[PDB]
């Protein structure tokens, strides 16, 4: 059984997120089955978003208030998540999860970034990496700690040491 | 038409020569011939067959109805019915009392709570990641579906086997008036709703048998209201029914349920029997417990009360 | 809304030791609770379902306990791989997480060595609790040699244009 999340990658504040989960070795029609959508911003906790059962019964996190819609298409064998009115706080990696009986399956996750920033290669100044977008940047020394990047003026800043 | 039935186990006094013939001779109460416990007027089958249950703590025949073997239950039930009521022609009142659980999931409160737990516990072991809403839904569904199956099939088999008998389950319909939660004499509203959806039971039964046992820890008025509310509920059910005319015969006890050393007073007998009669019940059944007439002293004392209080009260209001 | 509170937020231990991280529920949730491990990376990993039932292919050193409102997760004889983050997740109706817990590898107390760079590297110190003052953006690495490091960057353009460090080794900055 395998799950793949797919998404836009990056989008602008106020737009609608549309995430698709795709399943192999498993049908979404199977009785007693449920899928969840969970997310995790880098360096922070897990957040449950929504849940759907094989018979279209739904659960939502009232924290999301409620900009979420979960749905499925049995014939496509896919699950969907819509998030309206995205702002930068919806930036995270999003996971879909499947529960059947005692067993628990997770996708690899899809990274979603919410910002206005135009794409930009970094200036290499250990080495100081300033004002690039989007993540990630690879740093090695001569073929092959680097500190986690932080947002400055909506552009990522970072450095490394040898 | 109004008939009172003797279901006090005075067979236990027969070993001292106390036969209680005045019950029918003086007081006009319908009494089995020779005061047999079971006979042509009435017969109770206590806990017959192998109903699924939780005996205080082990699981008989699945514990809960949705894990039970119906075939096994019916085999043993037939054996017991044949043993207890050998005469195929039995025309009297046939009372079945299994008392394990209610067929309404919700109504398995308090001492009956384990039936809710085990039901839920099974669902959780199969679906560990279901939420409480789903689990409760499934447990209810399964429990009510097979709980009806077990009650309805046993009744059907009983009628098939003794077709001239007037069969009923003891204590149904329930009502739950005068509880901490339902402080009026009126039955609880959701239970009246639930009774309406239990037509499967009340259509099949011939006789409704609400238990109208008085408590000492109640006012004179509440003891009347306790009885009125339960006989009303059963009358309301019976007059909605389509298959046949259904008899209301409430189960009545001459002891206070919470003060067993004490017999009902003259004032409560008059007042409560006048309420059962005036509402238009088709009679009632007098019950007693074996424990209250297990000595010669107790048989003579019970007989003193029958002849001084209980007997006269029936005769002067009812027959 | 049911809320989940895990304590402690951090917990340090050595290999061989036994620990118990805790998860409290706002309201009652009978046994509708899961436990998850998350290593640095890697997606989360099921450890315990139905509050006490051990998930498939998970060592017996792990175990879950309690019911209703108070739950715990005991880890006996800690193995090196066990260090990481841990989450409980109720599923009574909604299915919200707790904030989690970072299980720390206990280490010798080390002081930070500073390189200024304006960029400042407070490299390789133990424990994680630190403070930096200039004379700004602050970033931190996870536990590595089992030590922590921090960067601090004071940006001032060419026109406009010290690094003090308090830590539980010495009373003074530096």
């Amino acid at each position: 059984v395998t799950l793949k999340e797919s998404g836009p990658g990056i989008l602008q504040p106020s737009q609608t997120l549309s995430l698709t989960c795709s399943f192999s070795g498993f049908s979404l029609s199977t009785s007693g089955m449920g899928v969840s959508w969970i997310r995790q911003p880098s360096g922070k906790g897990l957040e449950w978003l929504a849940h759907i059962y094989w018979d279209d019964d739904k659960r939502y996190n009232p924290s999301l208030k409620s900009r979420l819609t979960i749905s499925k298409d049995t014939s496509r064998n896919q699950v969907f998540l819509k998030i309206t009115s995205v702002d930068t706080a919806d930036t995270a990696t999003y996971y879909c999860t499947l529960y059947y009986g005692s067993v628990d399956y997770w996708g690899q996750g899809t990274s979603v970034t919410v910002s206005s920033a135009k794409t930009t290669p970094p200036s290499v100044y250990g080495c100081l990496v300033k004002g690039y977008f989007p993540e990630p940047v690879t740093v090695t020394w001569n073929s092959g700690h680097t500190f986690p990047a932080v947002l400055q003026s909506d552009l990522y800043t970072l450095s490394s040491s040898v | 038409e109004f008939n009172v039935y003797w279901n006090v186990p005075t067979f236990m006094c027969h070993k001292y020569g106390l036969r209680f013939e005045e019950v029918s001779e003086k007081y006009g109460i319908l009494q089995n011939w020779m005061d047999k416990f079971r006979g042509e007027e009435i017969a109770i089958l206590y806990d017959p067959g192998m109903f699924p249950a939780l005996l205080k703590v082990v699981a008989r025949n699945g514990g809960v109805p949705q894990l039970g073997n119906l075939t096994k239950h019916l085999q043993v039930f037939r054996d017991h019915l044949i043993n207890q009521i050998p005469d195929k022609s039995f025309p009297g009142v046939g009372v079945i009392d299994f008392e394990s659980w209610r067929p309404i999931f919700r109504q398995n409160w308090a001492s009956l709570q384990p039936y809710k737990k085990l039901s839920v516990e099974v669902v959780r072991r199969e679906h560990p990641f279901w939420d409480d809403q789903r689990v409760e839904q499934e447990a209810k569904r399964r429990f009510e579906k097979y709980g009806q199956l077990f009650m309805e099939e046993t009744l059907k088999a009983a009628k098939r086997m003794r077709p001239a008998a007037n069969w009923g389950y003891y204590a149904y319909p329930y009502c739950y008036n005068l509880t901490p939660n339902q402080p009026s004499a009126q039955c609880e509203a959701t239970t009246m709703q639930e009774n309406d959806k239990m037509s499967w039971l009340f259509e099949s039964e011939d006789v409704l048998l609400p238990s109208v046992y008085l408590r000492w820890n109640l006012t004179s008025g509440e003891r009347v209201g306790l009885v009125g509310g339960r006989v009303k509920e059963a009358l309301r059910i019976a007059r909605q029914m389509t298959t046949s005319r259904k008899k209301v015969l409430p189960y009545y006890w001459y002891k206070y349920q919470d003060r067993r050393d004490t017999d009902l007073s003259r004032a409560d007998l008059e007042a409560t029997l006048r309420k059962i009669t005036d509402l238009g019940a088709d009679g009632f059944i007098i019950w007693g417990s074996s424990d209250d007439i297990n000595t010669k002293a107790k048989c003579l004392q019970f007989r003193e009360y029958l002849n001084n209080e209980l007997g006269p009260a029936v005769k002067r209001i009812a027959l | 809304d049911i809320q989940m509170t895990q304590s402690p937020a951090s917990l340090s231990a050595s290999v061989g030791e036994t620990v118990t991280i805790t998860c409290r529920a706002s309201e009652n949730i009978y046994s509708y609770l899961t436990w998850y491990q998350q290593k640095q990376g890697k997606s989360p990993q099921l450890l315990v379902y139905n509050a006490k039932t051990l998930a498939e292919g998970v060592p017996s050193r792990f175990s879950g306990s309690g019911s209703g409102t108070q739950f715990s997760l005991k880890i006996s004889s800690l193995q090196p791989e066990d260090f990481g983050n841990y989450y409980c997740q109720h599923h009574y109706g909604t299915r919200t997480f707790g904030g989690g817990t970072r299980l720390e590898i206990k280490r010798a107390d080390a002081a930070p060595t500073v390189s200024i760079f304006v960029v400042c590297f407070l490299n390789n110190f133990y424990p994680k609790d630190i403070n930096v003052k200039w004379k700004v953006l602050n970033s931190w690495t996870d536990q590595d040699d089992s030590t922590y490091s921090m960067s601090s960057t004071l940006t001032l353009t060419k026109d406009e244009y010290t690094c003090e460090a308090t830590h539980k080794t010495s009373t003074s900055p530096i």
